[PDB]
Order: structure tokens, then C-alpha cells, then sequence
RNA sequence: AGAGUUAAAUUAUAACUAAGCUGUAAAAAGCCCUAGUUAAAAUAAAAUAACCCACGAAAGUGACUCUAAUAAUCCUGACACACGAUAGCUAGGACCCAAACUGGGAUUAGAUACCCCACUAUGCCUAGCCCUAAACCCAAAUAGUUACAUAACAAAACUA
RNA sequence: AAAAUG
């Protein structure tokens, strides 16, 4: 008979889930400028999840795109292109201290 | 709708008559797929340079 | 006779909702050389750092403004059946009863 | 070999400071994992040992990260006790 | 677009590139494939010195040929472009546009796994 | 961020092959390890060399 | 004073000089620092060997040439032979991970050469040739 | 052996109006000439179900499932004729044969006229 | 399962420089047709990504591209059918590198072992066999429950 | 590095 009892309904304060920087984006093997931000400038390694911060699908997609572009003749393997060297820093890795 | 979508694209296909025009047009109209990202999640283009 | 559902529906904590980034008034009830024990009043007492500006004006019983972050800092660790309770709350200092 | 030289793993010296430039270069390789890779590739490791190494490293990393998380969580209670004598 | 062809042509003069593209597209059409668009990516530095046809190549022009071709004729075109001496590297892949972009829903928070060990008192 | 632990160990409810194989149970202990003392090394071999250069030359 | 550790690639229009020469004309010091020896060879930009000195050539012996002191002495002598031909700046290229790695690098500075750039060209096969079996069976 | 024409205007673009009014360029792209093998599998399934079955809509029926798996068995035998050392698809074909035989036994036990 | 391709390293092969190179706790043996740098096919393997946990029934699989393709309107079920890591056998081809065996050099009282060097079978491709593993996650398959209830340890106790 | 037995 109490009208002030809690009602079993969905959480209204549910915050939206965090998105990877490339949620609902198109990853391509021809976009060497985009692919270069996730590779080390000095050695050329592909950064991991703890460095990039991408949700599960886009990490595998960017890895596959880098590996395809490295063999199709679009991006160097051993180093990052100096033309794309001046791109904004998306990775969370800091070398010079 | 897909049939109608392809119908529009059938006009711009490359054919024997359009070979000489399309090759020269491609040789004079370069295209670039380069685009970068930022920490906020926005796309930035090199074409404004 | 008023029922607990009725008074809990009108309790200020119910009106606050989530405790993230909420402005509350607290009163300091204990003083350490550099740490201030501020009771914002919800469940626990938060601990804050004495600022550099008007640091002498913080005494026992002083009312201050807080931006509440969490009601109670608890988290899970490896091989733990329950949480590890910190017996405190998370809040930051903004001012001292600006009125 | 097929790539252009003097681009990868190259550090430019500033004001003749070679000792610190070498430390910067060493940091580059350690944080990219090349030093451990060379020391591991010196002698071949069997896949059975590689799986064990990966499992041990992952378990150790998980334990270390959880311990660091708990330490940072409990750093707040480092303050001097005001209820001494109770 | 169904298939994409990333044609790395040898760096050479404008009429020679025009003739090479014309004959390449003629070979594409002879196998029963319709070329939808032709895109030029420009002539840039190659990422590495590619050795093909007893020649060391440092430059090269990039071209993108997207088309509709039967699954049976994909390999013959590869053999033709392999023996074509003005092509540095022929590659036929699937066009990126035929894979629809699924909703990249976001970082779903995963909790810490629990009940991995019993409740024995240590 | 902490690496995931779901579906890693071999349990009754785990349907797949175990991924991680702990030497000891992954229970967070109540004491951290004692800090390691660094191994010493010889000092100024470089200056000893220039000291002995005078002796070998003169 | 905006200084970047990234190399001055010839593709750009930067203005950096060392003794009047560009970065592309400055000689190279290839330094192979093995686990038992350290070999230093100074070649020019045109890939002409100018100076060569190694711990084995320094009058050392079997195990005494593996120490960092032998590497430093080899660097000093290689620097002397390089200065004999009139060179001021060199670019060090380190190959391999060994004990005489940094010592033979500082050997050039001790012997009278200025180091402007250090490049780590270490052989890193991406699982190519299978290396030898592990010791201590 | 069945001979599906390459210019058949495959099922996904067959029941929509105005297919015959467009030109040969569109008709060729919407045909089996530009299609993969799965499209031909669907076409063969449709053509077999329209002639062998009595109710094409009742898919959950034993005889409809038998026809559907017969299509897959023919595809697997065609794959085997090209790949001899393939053991995975050999296992798939040999297990599909047993499944079809099991359901044929069930159909013989339940509905004899349909089985014949 | 087929077809095509190779980014790093390595090597057969040429050119300049040096008298040494490799080798270990230290040595010796070996190579000085040796070593460093600049160019370089063929074979073998597939850094980082992977702090990812997906595919396949299992063994097993993570360099790239294309084709074919991953049974069952989904219970259990053999001595029947089909697979089955590495190791081994037969025929043809390949052989950078690694290495059983073997021959030298160390240590030891002895060392037909651990340490160093060289090399063979072998690891590689096609075809045909062999049908074995700590083939283990030592936890059978199918639908479930958190009720009673810790021999000990370990991955908690249990139902049809 | 080395190094057996009761
Ligand atoms: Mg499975
Ligand atoms: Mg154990
Ligand atoms: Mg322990
Ligand atoms: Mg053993
Ligand atoms: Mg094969
Ligand atoms: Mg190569
Ligand atoms: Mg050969
Ligand atoms: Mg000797
Ligand atoms: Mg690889
Ligand atoms: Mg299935
Ligand atoms: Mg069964
Ligand atoms: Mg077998
Ligand atoms: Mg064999
Ligand atoms: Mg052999
Ligand atoms: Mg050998
Ligand atoms: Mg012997
Ligand atoms: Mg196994
Ligand atoms: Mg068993
Ligand atoms: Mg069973
Ligand atoms: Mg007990
Ligand atoms: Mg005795
Ligand atoms: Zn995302």
C-alpha cells in the first residue's frame, strides 16, 4: 500500500561507455599517415593496447592494416616516415625523460 | 534500391571508349587517403596545407 | 507514523544521487598538523590537505566546501573474497563556507 | 638493407653530450624490447620453454600490477595516526 | 567495388605511364572484369628499394584500380602482371568498401575474475 | 591497466585450454618483497687506463 | 634552442653543418661490439675505409680483449688513425650487444673525435636463421 | 551434373521488379558470373528444393534438411576432387554423409512414401 | 587445403682496409680461401603487435594476398570409418642455418657428458608409410544446482 | 669452472 517503495527499473545514471579513438571509423591499409602514429619512430614496433588505448576490434584491425601495408609497398618497416613524423601524439609512451 | 544505386554507377564505369579519357584524367587528378587522428577523437587532414 | 521508504525517498542523500563531482558542505571535526578531517556527513569522513591560502583560518568546527568524488573508496584485488575498505571518502577542497 | 640508412634507432647528440645520448638510445631499445630480444635470440629457445616464459611473465606482471594498484590505493593511510593512545 | 588492385608502376614518363595504364586496363577487361574507377595516388618515394625484373627500383608511381571481377579470373591477372616488366609490385585485394563498418561499440569494462581459488584458510 | 584474467586458468567451468599456468596461486600477499641490493662494479677503470698510459709511454 | 633527436634526413631543407659538411658527407664509424671482441672501422661517406682498429689488433689476447678496457684502447687507436687522415666529426654505428659497447664509443672521444650521432644497427632477424642450442643442458 | 548459367540473375536480385529493363552491364554484375561459390550453393539449393520438395516453406522438415545437406555433400565432393590432401573437408564430407544417412533412416521409419 | 608474394637477418659471389677471426670462468683446437664495410640470388623461419585468447573434433594454427571452406532444426554411443605433434622408413628434389652420430680441443683419476669448433642422418617440398607422447588442463560426453557439505593437497562440493 | 664414496 506504500507509494514510496522503490520500483525495479533500469539505472538512469548509467554513464556512456568509453570509446576507442577509432570507434565507428574506417581503418585502411592505404592511410600510412594514420598507421604511422601507432608505430615507434625509432624502431618501428607496433604499440600494444596499454600504449594505444583502443578497444578490442580496432587494435587487431590496425595491426592487420600495418602488416598489410608493410608488405604491399606503402609503409617502411624499420622506421617511421619523417614526413609523418610530425603527426600529433596519440600514443601514451614517453621516451625522452 | 541497390539495383538503382548500381544503375547510377553504371554511367561512370571505365569502358573502351572511356579508356583514353580516364587514363589522362587519372594522370592529372591525384588523390590522397592520408588522414590523421587526435586524442579527442577528431580527424585532421593534410590537404589544407 | 512516517515510514522509512517515505523518509528515505526525501533524504538528501537520495536527492544527491551519484556522489561524483557533487558540491557538499562539510564540517571539520579533527585537526592534524597538516591533515584536516572533514565530515561531509554522508557516511564517512574525508581527509584533506591544508591549502596555502588562508591556512590559519582552518580550525576545528570550520565549515568548508567540497567537490565529492566517491562516497567510499573500495576496490577488489587478487584472491580477495570481499573489497578492501579504506574507511574514508574521496573529496577535494574548494572553499570555506563562502557566504 | 633495403631501407634508407641512418633513420632508425638514431639519436642526435646535443652539445657534445655522448654519455647521455647513449643512455637515451639505450632507453629507446629497452622500452621497445630490443635488448631483451637480442639477449633471448643469442641462444635458441624451444617452444615448450617459450610458452612457460610467457606464462610466468604474464602471471608476474599481473601480480605486480595488482600489488602496485593496492599500494597506490592504500597510500592515503600513510598519514600520522591522530588517535594514538586510544 | 569488389576487388582492388594496388599497382606500383615504374617511375617513368607521362606518355609511357599512359600507355602502361591503357594496356593494363585492357588486360583487366580481356579477362571479363569491368573497371569501376581509376585513382592515381601520386609518385612518391618507395618505402624500400624493391628488386624486380633485374632492376633496383627506388621510385614508383602508385595507382588504385577498383573493379568487379569473377573469383576464377583473379589469379590469371596476377600472373600477367608478374611478367609485365613495367609493374614493380602487383597486389589484388578485396575492396575495403565491401566490408560494412560494424558498430565499434566501445570499451566494455571487464571485471576482475573471482572464484579462481577456493576459500581455504592460508 | 591490469591484464585480464577471465578464461586464463584451468578450472572446471573453463571450456577452453588454459592460458596462464601459475607456479604459485595468484593470491595477493600481505607483505612486499625486500628491496634488492645492487651489485657493485669497479670504479674509474677509465682513469686507471690514462694513469697507466703515462707509465707505458714514459 | 629547438633541438630534435631525429636524424637530419636528406629529404628536407634543414640547415645543419659540422666543419662545413652536411650530415650526408660526415664519415661513419662502424663499431661491432661482440661478446669476445670489439672491432672499429672508420669509413668515409663514400664507403672508403680510412681507419681500422680492434682489440685483437691492439696486442691483446684471448680473454683480455673482451673487457671494456680493450675496447677503449681500440677506440683510442682508431681515433688516432682517423685523425691522421684529417677527420673531425663521425657518426657512430653500433652493431651487436656486448661489454665493449659504450667503452669503445667513448674511446673515440678520448682519442680526439667528436661524436654527433649514434645509430644502433643491431642484427634483429624476425625469426630467420635458427640460432644455436642453449648451453647448460 | 547441374549447369547453372553464369548470367542467371542470382536469387538476391531475381524477385525484385525491373531486373530485365536495366542494361547488360548491371545484369552481368547481378549475375552468377560475378558471384562467389556460396551464391551458387544457394541457387542449387533453390533449384533442388523447387523440384524435389513438396512444400518449399517447411524447412524444418526431414526431407528439406536432407536436400539441403545433399547440396553441401555435392559441394564437398567437388572440393575433394580438387584438394586431395585436405583432411578437414574430408572429415566434413564423411560426417555429412553419415548425418544424411541417419536422417534417411529416420525418414524411412516415419514417412515411407516421402523416403522413396 | 591449394595458388602467388617477401620486410629483417644469414649465405654462395665481387670491390677497399686490417693481420687476425671465432671461441670460453680461463684456455686449447679450428679458420687465417680469415675479419669489417659497400652490393647480392636460392633455401629455412615467420621480431613488436600478443598485457591479445580467436579458430579447429583433437593433434595443431598467429608474415601478406586470392579461391574453396569450417557437419548435424544440434543427447550418449564402439573393436566400424576418418584424422592423429614430434621422432622414424621409402623414392625424387632442396640444404642459409641448427644438429643426433662422428672427429678434434678443454675439465676430470677416468668423461666414450655438461664447455668450444667442424660435419652427417634429420629439421625443408611432393608422393607413399609408421599410428607413438607427461597425446595432461593427469579432471569423459550431454542438460543443470549453489541445496547438505571442507580426509589432506590441488582447480569447491554435487545431481539426472 | 672442478668436485667421488661411507
Ligand atoms: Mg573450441
Ligand atoms: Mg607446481
Ligand atoms: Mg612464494
Ligand atoms: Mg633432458
Ligand atoms: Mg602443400
Ligand atoms: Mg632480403
Ligand atoms: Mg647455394
Ligand atoms: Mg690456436
Ligand atoms: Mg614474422
Ligand atoms: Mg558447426
Ligand atoms: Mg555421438
Ligand atoms: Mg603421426
Ligand atoms: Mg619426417
Ligand atoms: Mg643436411
Ligand atoms: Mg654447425
Ligand atoms: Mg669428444
Ligand atoms: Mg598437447
Ligand atoms: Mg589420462
Ligand atoms: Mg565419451
Ligand atoms: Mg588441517
Ligand atoms: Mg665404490
Ligand atoms: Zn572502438
Amino acid at each position: 500500500s506504500n507509494e514510496d517503495l522503490p520500483v525495479p527499473m533500469e539505472n538512469p545514471y548509467k554513464e556512456p561507455l568509453k570509446k576507442c579513438i577509432l570507434c565507428e571509423k574506417h581503418v585502411d591499409y592505404k592511410n600510412v599517415q594514420l598507421l604511422s602514429q601507432f608505430i615507434s619512430p625509432f624502431t618501428g614496433c607496433i604499440y600494444g593496447r596499454h600504449i594505444t588505448g583502443l578497444c578490442g576490434k580496432k587494435q587487431k584491425e590496425i595491426t592487420k592494416a600495418i602488416k598489410r601495408a608493410q608488405i604491399l609497398g606503402f609503409m617502411p618497416v624499420t622506421y617511421k616516415d619523417p614526413a609523418y613524423l610530425k603527426d600529433p601524439k596519440v600514443c601514451n609512451i614517453k621516451y625522452r625523460e | 534500391q541497390e539495383v538503382l544505386q548500381l544503375q547510377e554507377e553504371a554511367k561512370t564505369f571505365i569502358t573502351r571508349e572511356n579508356l583514353e579519357a580516364r587514363v589522362e584524367e587519372a594522370l592529372d587528378s591525384p588523390k590522397s587517403y592520408n588522414w590523421a587522428i587526435t586524442r579527442e577523437g577528431l580527424v585532421v587532414r593534410p590537404q589544407q596545407k | 507514523v512516517e515510514s522509512f521508504a517515505s523518509m528515505l525517498r526525501h533524504s538528501p542523500l537520495t536527492q544527491m544521487g551519484p556522489a561524483k563531482n557533487k558540491l557538499v558542505i562539510g564540517q571539520i571535526f579533527h585537526i592534524v598538523e597538516d591533515d584536516l578531517y572533514i565530515d561531509f556527513g554522508g557516511k564517512f569522513h574525508c581527509v584533506c590537505k591544508r591549502p596555502e591560502v588562508d591556512g590559519e583560518k582552518y580550525q576545528k568546527g570550520t565549515r568548508v566546501r567540497l567537490r565529492l568524488l566517491d562516497l567510499e573508496l573500495t576496490s577488489r584485488f587478487l584472491g580477495a573474497t570481499t573489497d578492501t575498505t579504506i574507511l574514508e571518502a574521496d573529496a577535494v577542497l574548494l572553499g570555506l563556507q563562502e557566504s | 638493407a633495403n631501407h634508407l640508412k641512418f633513420i632508425a634507432r638514431t639519436v642526435m647528440v646535443q652539445e657534445g653530450n655522448v654519455e647521455g645520448a647513449y643512455r637515451t638510445l639505450n632507453r629507446i631499445l629497452t622500452m621497445d624490447g630490443l635488448i631483451e630480444d637480442i639477449k633471448r635470440r643469442r641462444y635458441y629457445e624451444k617452444p615448450c620453454r617459450r610458452r612457460q616464459r610467457e606464462s610466468y611473465e604474464t602471471c608476474r606482471r599481473i601480480y605486480n600490477m595488482e600489488m602496485a594498484r593496492k599500494i597506490n590505493f592504500l597510500m592515503r593511510k600513510n598519514r600520522a595516526d591522530p588517535w594514538q593512545g586510544c | 567495388p569488389r576487388y582492388e588492385l594496388a599497382l606500383i608502376l615504374k617511375a617513368m614518363q607521362r606518355p609511357e605511364t599512359a600507355a602502361a595504364l591503357k594496356r593494363t586496363l585492357e588486360a583487366l577487361m580481356d579477362r571479363g572484369a569491368v573497371v569501376r574507377n581509376l585513382e592515381n595516388l601520386g609518385e612518391r618515394m618507395l618505402p624500400y628499394k624493391i628488386s624486380a625484373h633485374n632492376q633496383r627500383h627506388s621510385r614508383g608511381g602508385y595507382f588504385l584500380v577498383d573493379f568487379y571481377a569473377p573469383a576464377t579470373t583473379v589469379e590469371s591477372m596476377m600472373e600477367h602482371l608478374s611478367r609485365d616488366i613495367d609493374v614493380i609490385r602487383p597486389n589484388i585485394v578485396k575492396h575495403p568498401l565491401t566490408q560494412e563498418v560494424k558498430e565499434c561499440e566501445g570499451i566494455v569494462p571487464v571485471p576482475l575474475e573471482e572464484k579462481l581459488y577456493s576459500t581455504k584458510k592460508r | 591497466a591490469t591484464p585480464s584474467l577471465r578464461g586464463r586458468l584451468a578450472r572446471l567451468g573453463n571450456p577452453r585450454r588454459p592460458i596462464l599456468k601459475p607456479n604459485k596461486p595468484l593470491i595477493l600477499a600481505n607483505h612486499v618483497g625486500e628491496r634488492r641490493r645492487e651489485k657493485g662494479e669497479a670504479t674509474c677503470i677509465t682513469e686507471m687506463s690514462v694513469m697507466m698510459a703515462c707509465w707505458k709511454q714514459n | 634552442s629547438s633541438f630534435s633527436i631525429y636524424p637530419p634526413i636528406p629529404g628536407q631543407e634543414n640547415s645543419l653543418r659540422w666543419a662545413g659538411k652536411k650530415f650526408e658527407e660526415i664519415p661513419i664509424a662502424h663499431i661491432k661490439a661482440s661478446y669476445n671482441n670489439t672491432q672499429i672501422q672508420v669509413v668515409s661517406a663514400a664507403h672508403q675505409p680510412l681507419a681500422h682498429a680492434s682489440c685483437g689488433t691492439e696486442g691483446f689476447r684471448n680473454a683480455k680483449k673482451g673487457t671494456g678496457i680493450a675496447a677503449q684502447t681500440a677506440g683510442i687507436a682508431a681515433a688516432a688513425k682517423a685523425t691522421g687522415k684529417g677527420v673531425t666529426h663521425v657518426r657512430v654505428v653500433v652493431k651487436g650487444l656486448g661489454p665493449g659497447r659504450l667503452s669503445a664509443i667513448k674511446g673515440l672521444t678520448m682519442g680526439g673525435l667528436e661524436v654527433i650521432s649514434i645509430t644502433d644497427n643491431t642484427p634483429i632477424p624476425h625469426n630467420g636463421c635458427r640460432p644455436r642450442k642453449a648451453r647448460r643442458l | 551434373q547441374d549447369d547453372p548459367p553464369p548470367s542467371m540473375l542470382l536469387l538476391d536480385y531475381q524477385n525484385v521488379p525491373g531486373i530485365h529493363k536495366v542494361d547488360d552491364v548491371v545484369k552481368r554484375l547481378l549475375s552468377l558470373e560475378m558471384a562467389n561459390q556460396k551464391e551458387k550453393l544457394k541457387i542449387k539449393k533453390m533449384q533442388l528444393m523447387n523440384k524435389v520438395l513438396e512444400n518449399p516453406e517447411d524447412t524444418s522438415s526431414l526431407e528439406a534438411r536432407i536436400v539441403a545437406l545433399t547440396v553441401k555433400i555435392r559441394n564437398y565432393e567437388e572440393h575433394m576432387q580438387k584438394h586431395r590432401k585436405d583432411k578437414a573437408h574430408k572429415r566434413f564430407l564423411l560426417m555429412s554423409i553419415d548425418q544424411r544417412k541417419k536422417m534417411l533412416k529416420n525418414l524411412r521409419e516415419t514417412n515411407y512414401a516421402v523416403f522413396e
